[PDB]
């Protein structure tokens, strides 16, 4: 026979170990694999469509009113529309995308951001916005003027509906020993007024998507915090 | 509270494949059942559905074909321990299930039935992909039937079978409790169509109702 | 021989060899480990320059000297201001340390870079806080030298990059450390990479009991990058 | 006392490698604790400062690159013995440690979960190289934060994980003492920039204070 | 199947044995290996470098006093200053040093040794030492006399700071069954006196150093018994 | 994995069997071999001396 000997680990069960096991029906043939549209082979090409923030950062805002921000005469010169933490872990704009959602399955992310944010006004509506970025470490802006110091678009939506703006390389993961926090801005700022001619209606609504490039990658793979434990279990068993 | 950094140095996509993403061992089911000789045995419809967070997981996806590799790690209680035989046989669909702890569908021909001690490592079979089409249909916008209620989201064309499990031994002196944990571990698995995550709780098992 | 780097020179006559810390050069950060926060920006003169500190006294019962590399120079010139405005960094350091004796004067010092010298307190089971470590500029003293203010010992401390000033043979030190972290990049105002400490081993000597040294510490960050910004 | 000397016939540089200085199966961690169904289950943040002889090997060095053989070899000992399988989960950074012994923690799908019993060879895994840099600071001659004591030598990019150790058999009429010994080996090693060996001895765990 | 059988030694747990394991996690990438500087491979690379004895052989003589011995006007003609016996183990001049810490993680050693002695006085003191070697098995010398008749060097430290001396050749070892104790001795003596000018310091100061040489070995790795075992041991347990 | 099942004599201990063990110290080396003269390798040859 063949001489043997047990090693420490022998009849563990890993949770994670990559053992074939016994076939309970072999000579069943399964159904055979049909083309199906929409394959995923990565999580990744989840991660990296666009999917609208939450850039109405108010609250008592509920619904649809938190996925888009209304200027109007109520929005005055040099004022702040809003400001998106770059913080894909906390309650923001970035916690209910596909970039937020799919990366709290995983402990330590990495990569750059695509946020892109679509004027939904009238034709004739006229104005020009001040989006800025502030990286990690930096304070950020609250003023229009401090705004346009900074790393900045200055976007006239009146003929341009759509901008979009790579966000260079956030990156961050979870602590105990304790979150990131700071990790990064995106600010809006009115530079003019909303102009509007006297049929188009006085209030003009922007909202915003996030979505991650091809460097974006994730990493250490947790249970996602989101969703916790109802009705009809124990049907599964009478 | 306190807050930190730190150079994350990362490189690779090979961690959010759809195979690392969803195969590993999940707790899939856990009853107990006493035995002095469906009360007195173990019997599971095999879904995914039991426990949320692999139910999240899942459901961000349509379609899924996977083989479910099955491992049954049973631990006894008294009311020292005897080794006992357990019989746990997978009953597919078409098959009849048992009722009783000493019914004849137990000595089943055909059904996959394992025979396993408390003593030995942990039973481990694989069920394959019993599905009549491609793939699960983790979503089903139909209906199981049209003769006063068959149900929506049921398709009839995702029935695993059920796991029943029970002790081969006969009765004993003593009366023991029989914890039955079922771990799940999809394997080859390939996914479509990938969907938005729940942000509601969920309220039930059989449907999508939602609370908010 | 003059040590010119940028506005900054120190122009002396004798300076015979640089000690070169685990034989590595300070480079820039490579195009494969740069994966993290795009392309770090390098200013490659307005930080590179020699910040000479102000200078110790050393007498007979000095115990020595320490610095923290970047701490000692979080708050001077060009550095010190892209120390508070950006979020990561990367740095080399040419440190060149000088002593003015005359040919009356004795004594050894041991003039060493530790990396990461955390500090332990003496006497208690309390950590070092904030103001017991981030002394700055000017730097902190040693409470208990031989044993490195840290459990260790000074006599095995030459397991470090390190030179000797001899006042018979040399007044002068210099040691150029490379990048010393186990990240490429770093956060200057929270975490020291190196401590420069110079510690008298035998005492300083003359006759009329108030015998007393200079030393002076002229610190050069080298390939210092930093995070974008734009 | 008696004095003497041998002719010593030695060649060779193998047995000073630093793999061959640090890979040594060393006990890590040793508890008690009772059970009758963090108090009564095994739960141990994984460092290497426990015992001071493996921490001045340790701290010869400023950097260390190492995955960690992890074995646990559990004893019982009542107040025979019976055969309990035990849970050993290991809790990353980022992950949510258990605090009770029926907690939903246990029932994690993707922390390492490994099941065993007492009859068994000792549980053995390997956890990675679990850090964010390159290498683990042996020192840290910084803060982990700046708000209102943020500890000084403390990493947030060192943090290996927990261990938490629990037994899977429910509530017995006997009670009895569990003694969980944990074995670390350190493999694939790589140290850098040695340092001076530690002279006085420690007096804490979390920092470098010397009493002399 | 394939006949097996299990062997004596089957399902224990050695200590020191070199079997692969479950991974926990596979599917998780680690942190790529980035360049450090001052990678140690072997542990006799760190013993190769100098480090300070405490050639102060006198007690009472606590901290930075015993890394120097101080020669003056005290110091007479043919007078011993230090004696450093050539014992790793043993409490002297080699035991704190980096070529003794690290071979009491071994049990057998062997090989040459490197000391370096470093007059650290004024540029115009002027003077003349015997440094002595004895070899094993023979009498240390307590008359400088007897001291120039051994293998010796005389230096003079007017002008040359730093005299290095080769070793030959050690090699103790641990019993049981008792010490290697005396297996060599490196002596100095006064030839001169202290010639100092009326500037300079009356008092001028020797350190040692010691490294081991190419040829130097370690075997059978054992305990240190330097530092045995405290606060915030149950923190990582809570 | 693979398919074994336990023969009759296993986990026996029989004392002239000839199965390598673990070794208790490796990385330790030992003394290397030195020539020793009057080297015997059979006990004939003890055998065949007067």
């Amino acid at each position: 026979g063949v001489p043997t000997y047990l090693l420490p680990g022998s009849g563990q069960f890993l949770t994670t170990d990559d053992h074939s096991s016994a076939p309970a029906l072999p000579c069943f043939n399964p159904t055979p694999e049909m083309h199906i549209p929409g394959q995923v082979r990565n999580m990744l090409e989840v991660v990296q469509v666009e999917s609208m923030m939450e850039i109405n950062n108010t609250e008592s805002a509920v619904g649809m009113e938190r996925l888009k921000v209304d200027i109007s005469a109520l929005t005055d010169v040099d004022q702040l529309l809003f400001n998106i933490p770059l913080d894909i872990q906390l309650d923001g704009p970035l916690r209910n995308t596909l970039v937020g959602n799919i990366s709290r399955y995983y402990t330590h992310w990495s990569g750059s951001l695509e946020m892109t944010f679509m004027f939904c006004g009238s034709f004739m509506a006229a104005g020009k916005l001040i989006l800025c970025y502030t990286p990690p470490g930096g304070s950020c802006p609250t003023t229009r003027e401090t705004a346009m110091l900074g790393t900045h678009i200055v976007w006239d939506f009146g003929l341009q509906s759509s901008v979009t703006l790579i966000i260079p390389w956030i990156s961050g993961s979870h602590y105990r020993m304790s979150t990131n926090a700071n990790v990064g801005y995106v600010t809006c700022f009115m530079q003019t007024n909303l102009i509007v001619p006297s049929e188009s209606s006085d209030t003009c609504s922007l909202i915003g998507f996030i979505a991650a490039k091809d460097d974006f990658s994730l990493r250490l793979m947790r249970d996602s915090p989101d969703i916790g434990q109802l009705h009809a279990a124990e049907a599964a068993y009478q | 509270a306190i807050q930190t950094r730190t150079v994350i140095n990362q490189h690779g996509v090979s961690e959010t494949l759809v195979e690392n993403f969803l195969s590993r061992a999940a707790l899939v089911s856990k009853r107990s059942f006493e035995y002095k000789d469906d009360k007195n045995f173990f019997k599971w419809t095999i879904n995914t559905r039991s426990f949320v967070q692999l139910r999240r997981k899942l459901e961000l996806f349509t379609y899924l074909r996977f083989d479910a590799e099955i491992t049954i790690l049973t631990t006894v209680a008294v009311n020292g321990l005897p080794d006992l035989t357990l019989q746990a046989m997978f009953v597919p669909t078409g098959a009849l299930t048992p009722e009783k702890q000493d019914s004849f569908h137990w000595q089943s021909g055909s059904n996959a039935s394992v025979f396993f001690k408390i003593s030995d490592p942990p039973a481990r079979i694989t069920i394959p992909f019993m599905c009549i089409n491609s793939a699960y249909s983790v979503f089903y916008d139909g209906f199981a039937g049209f003769e006063k209620n068959g149900l929506y989201g049921i398709n009839p064309a995702d029935t695993i079978g059920n796991l029943c499990v029970r002790i081969v031994n006969e009765h004993q002196p003593v009366g023991f409790t029989v914890t039955v944990r079922v771990y799940m571990k999809p394997k080859h698995i390939k996914a479509w169509a990938p969907r938005p995550p729940r942000t509601l709780p969920y309220m039930s098992i059989a449907n999508a109702n939602y609370k908010g | 021989l003059q040590l010119k780097l940028g506005n900054s020179a120190i122009v002396t006559q004798e300076a015979a060899n640089y000690c070169c810390a685990y034989g590595e050069w300070p480079n820039y950060l490579p195009d494969h480990e740069a994966v993290a926060i795009d392309k770090p920006t390098q200013p490659e003169t307005a930080t590179d320059r020699f910040y000479t500190l102000k200078s110790v006294k050393w007498e007979t019962g000095s115990t020595g000297w320490w610095w923290k590399l970047p701490d000692a120079l979080n708050n001077i010139g060009m550095f010190g201001q892209n120390v508070q405005h950006h979020y990561l960094y990367r740095s080399g350091f040419l440190i060149h340390v000088q002593c003015n004796a005359t040919k009356f004067h004795q004594g050894a010092l041991l003039v060493v870079a530790i990396p990461e010298h955390q500090r332990g307190a003496h006497n208690t089971n309390t950590s070092p806080g904030f103001d017991d470590i981030m002394k700055g500029e000017e730097g902190g003293t040693f409470n208990h030298p031989y044993v490195l203010d840290d459990g260790t010992s000074l006599a095995c401390a030459t397991i470090f990059p390190h030179q000797w000033i001899n006042l018979r043979t040399n007044n002068s030190a210099t040691i150029v450390l490379p990048w010393m972290n186990a990240a490429p990049m770093d956060f200057p105002l929270r975490h020291n990479q190196w401590t420069l400490a110079i510690i008298p081993v035998v005492p300083l000597g003359t006759r009329t009991t108030s015998s007393m040294v200079p030393i002076t510490v002229s610190i050069a960050p080298m390939c210092c990058e930093f995070n974008g910004l734009r």
